[PDB]
């Protein structure tokens, strides 16, 4: 219900501000505005309370301010580890707490990184269960946009592909995975199988063979 | 030392009821306001409700009012959320959190009980008419891994040697198939010298189906 | 049939000054040696009669008022004092006949995240009369601009939290105060010594 920008971005070392707009009945009515940061797969962490108080241990780069019906969280000296989601909350005239929609903060200028591809063939047990799955694991790559292509021997495959969306890791890079599901007949019937991942205008290829 | 562990999540059909609990350690539970906050997958934080020390001061969010009941047992150090008439829009991670400051003895203490620390890990609640499946667990032999295949719903938890092996483990996010079922892979990159002598056990737990599998992964 | 002082002094939780607790003690024999022959207390100043001789006196009722304040403000718990606590929270009369007992409770009433369960009144349109209790949370009008139940500039919530933390200085640490009031009114003596 409190309005936040969906995303913001700054360059490292600069100062950056995140606004949180409410009404007379919440941020403008009380001095009880809290800020939380959330990293992927972790619970939120309180950074600011009572508009401007910082708990002990939180970096001094974080500070909170209020003016009118808009609270602000400001980060001095951006660092790559500040890239996370940020949420504002405040106490209401009805004695509720409402949060804002959240803000994904991006830190620019981080180095590009090539993906680490790791392709696996079907297991012996899974083939004894008359199914075949080839597993392609892509990790430690940045920016987070890749294209996955499957090549049966040297010809493209479009059937039996399910690929994930890229997900952010703790080190600010991205991971993803693609799956090719095939018959045991089709697995044993071909020379090779290929998972090749194209990331920022270059390609990585891994190939797997029946054995 | 301070610890907040919430349980009771899983699969529930539309219109069903589910009860979440949160067990507290390391602080005098009786003195604080306790909250439930929830977060839909890919979505923002949404405050749900909070309760005072006696249980006589309760506030709910509008989205949740008339359907959820918050309650507390101070002797057992536990917080509960009773959810009723669930709809799919209630699918979310439910976090249990404590007000950083103790202000629970008063109805007025909501003023000083509205910033939260610590939080629990959260519990996934899925409201779906589909039925729980359970995974098939296969080894990914030579980097070693486990393919946890065709389960529903989320989440699945993977660990290695009962979670004594952390160094070099990356559990990948699951994939949603056109079936509507989930699969994930967990990889551990290990030294090639330890590839034949060391023992590598992959532990898979899928609570919605009560599925606990241990698979040993060895080279072929 | 002994007078239940333990319930007041040994309570797990104390009241806030602005909503100070009062306990009426009546129809019992009061062993005053339990309180006064103790090494617990950090402040023990009687004003009407001496505590040693307490057992030889006799009263209609005795009133045990209890609350928590800062160390700095224990001085204000005395006849003819002024200040935030004396004027707005708890006022004793100039003809006070009783005892003020106070002790440091940092181990009980301070928490690392802040203990906000103890409040006080910092704004009020007039000074309290002796032994008045004000529990109102009406928004305080501090200027000419009126507050129609809404908080803003010059319109303040009248109550504030101490936020007691363990790291505070002794003057800022919580103290539990019990004030004993001995009234001998038009009625018979219903509380007495052994
Ligand atoms: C309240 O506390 C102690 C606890 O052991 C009890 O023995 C005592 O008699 C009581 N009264 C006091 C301390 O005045």
């Amino acid at each position: 219900a409190l309005t936040q920008p969906a995303s913001v971005s700054g360059s490292p070392g600069q100062s950056i501000t995140i606004s949180c707009t409410g009404t007379s009945s919440d941020v403008g009515g009380y001095n009880y505005v809290s800020w939380y940061q959330q990293h992927p797969g972790k619970a939120p962490k309180l950074m600011i309370y009572e508009v401007s108080n910082r708990p002990s241990g939180v970096s001094n780069r974080f500070s909170g301010s209020k003016s009118g019906n808009t609270a602000s969280l400001t980060i001095s000296g951006l660092q790559a580890e500040d890239e996370a989601d940020y949420y504002c909350s405040s106490y209401t005239s009805s004695s509720n707490v409402v949060f804002g929609g959240g803000t994904m903060l991006t830190v620019l200028g981080q180095p590009k990184a090539a993906p680490s591809v790791t392709l696996f063939p079907p297991s012996s047990e899974e083939l004894q269960a008359n199914k075949a799955t080839l597993v392609c694991l892509i990790s430690d790559f940045y920016p987070g946009a890749v294209t996955v292509a499957w090549k049966a021997d040297s010809s493209p495959v479009k059937a039996g592909v399910e690929t994930t969306t890229p997900s952010k890791q703790s080190n600010n890079k991205y991971a993803a995975s693609s799956y090719l599901s095939l018959t045991p007949e089709q697995w044993k019937s071909h020379r090779s199988y290929s998972c090749q991942v194209t990331h920022e205008g270059s390609t990585v290829e891994k190939t797997v063979a029946p054995t | 030392q301070v610890q907040l562990v919430e349980s009771g999540g899983g699969l529930v059909k539309p219109g069903g009821s589910l009860r979440l609990s949160c067990a507290a350690s390391g602080f005098t539970f009786s003195d604080y306001y306790m909250t439930w906050i929830r977060q839909a997958p890919g979505k923002g934080l949404e405050w749900v409700s909070y309760i005072s020390s006696s249980g006589s001061t309760i506030y709910y969010a509008d989205s949740v009012k008339g359907r959820f009941t918050i309650s507390r047992d101070n002797a057992k150090n536990s917080l509960y959320l009773q959810m009723n008439s669930l709809r799919a829009e209630d699918t979310a991670v439910y976090y249990c959190a404590r007000a950083r400051g103790s202000s629970g003895w008063y109805r007025i203490g909501t003023r000083w009980g509205n910033w939260f620390d610590p939080w629990g890990q959260g519990t996934l609640v899925t409201v779906s008419s589909a039925s729980t499946k359970g995974p098939s667990v296969f080894p990914l032999a030579p980097a070693l891994g486990c393919l946890v295949k065709d389960y529903f719903p989320e989440p699945v938890t993977v660990s290695w040697n009962s979670g004594a092996l952390t160094s070099g483990v990356h559990t990948f996010p699951a994939v949603l198939q056109s079936s509507g079922l989930y699969s994930l892979s967990s990889v551990v990159t290990v030294p090639s010298s330890s590839l034949g002598t060391q023992t590598y056990i992959c532990n898979v737990n899928h609570k919605p189906s009560n599925t606990k599998v241990d698979k040993k992964v060895e080279p072929k | 049939n002994l007078c239940p002082f333990g319930e007041v002094f040994n309570a797990t939780r104390f009241a806030s000054v602005y909503a100070w607790n009062r306990k009426r003690i009546s129809n019992c024999v009061a062993d005053y040696s339990v309180l006064y022959n103790s090494a617990s207390f950090s402040t023990f100043k009687c004003y009407g009669v001496s505590p040693t001789k307490l057992n030889d006196l006799c009263f209609t009722n005795v009133y045990a008022d209890s609350f928590v304040i800062r160390g700095d403000e224990v001085r204000q718990i005395a006849p003819g004092q002024t200040g935030k606590i004396a004027d707005y929270n708890y006022k004793l009369p100039d003809d006070f006949t009783g005892c003020v007992i106070a002790w440091n409770s940092n181990n009980l009433d301070s928490k690392v995240g802040g203990n906000y369960n103890y409040l006080y009144r910092l704004f009020r349109k007039s000074n309290l009369k002796p032994f008045e209790r004000d529990i109102s949370t009406e928004i305080y009008q501090a200027g000419s601009t009126p507050c129609n139940g809404v908080e803003g500039f010059n319109c303040y919530f009248p109550l504030q939290s101490y936020g007691f933390q363990p790291t505070n200085g002794v003057g800022y640490q919580p103290y539990r105060v019990v004030v004993l009031s001995f009234e001998l009114l038009h009625a018979p003596a219903t509380v007495c010594g052994p």
